[PDB]
């Protein structure tokens, strides 16, 4: 399903398979790293870095 | 054809389509979780120290 920006705030999407509860979650993301850019998905192991260090890589990956 | 004013109505019927819910209310069908990374089989020490 394609959901919009105003439509999202009344939905309970789930990120992982484990987070799906019956009667609570209506939706679920396609893959858990779908919150990130094309460019920010090119950073290896980015959940182990501090977040300003991922914001700096998106800038200096383009330089 | 005088078209007099009749009385007030008693109530209201309202016809509208109802949705079918024999499908939903089922157990959920989520997307299956991708497997965690497993070590490949057949990994051997390829590098032996010189001398």
């Amino acid at each position: 399903e394609l959901i919009g920006t105003m439509e999202q705030i009344f939905m309970n999407v789930a990120i992982f398979e484990d987070e799906v509860f019956a009667g609570v979650t209506t939706h679920q993301e396609l893959f858990p790293h779908s919150l990130l850019s094309v460019i920010a998905n090119f950073i290896p192991f980015s959940d182990h870095n501090q977040s300003p260090r991922n914001m700096y890589q998106c800038q200096m990956g383009k330089q | 054809g005088g078209l007099t004013c009749a009385s007030a109505p008693q109530g209201t019927l309202r016809i509208l389509e109802g949705p079918q819910q024999s499908l939903s209310g089922s157990p959920l069908q989520p997307i299956p979780a991708s497997p965690p990374p497993q070590i490949p089989p057949g990994l051997r020490p390829r590098f032996c120290a010189f001398g």
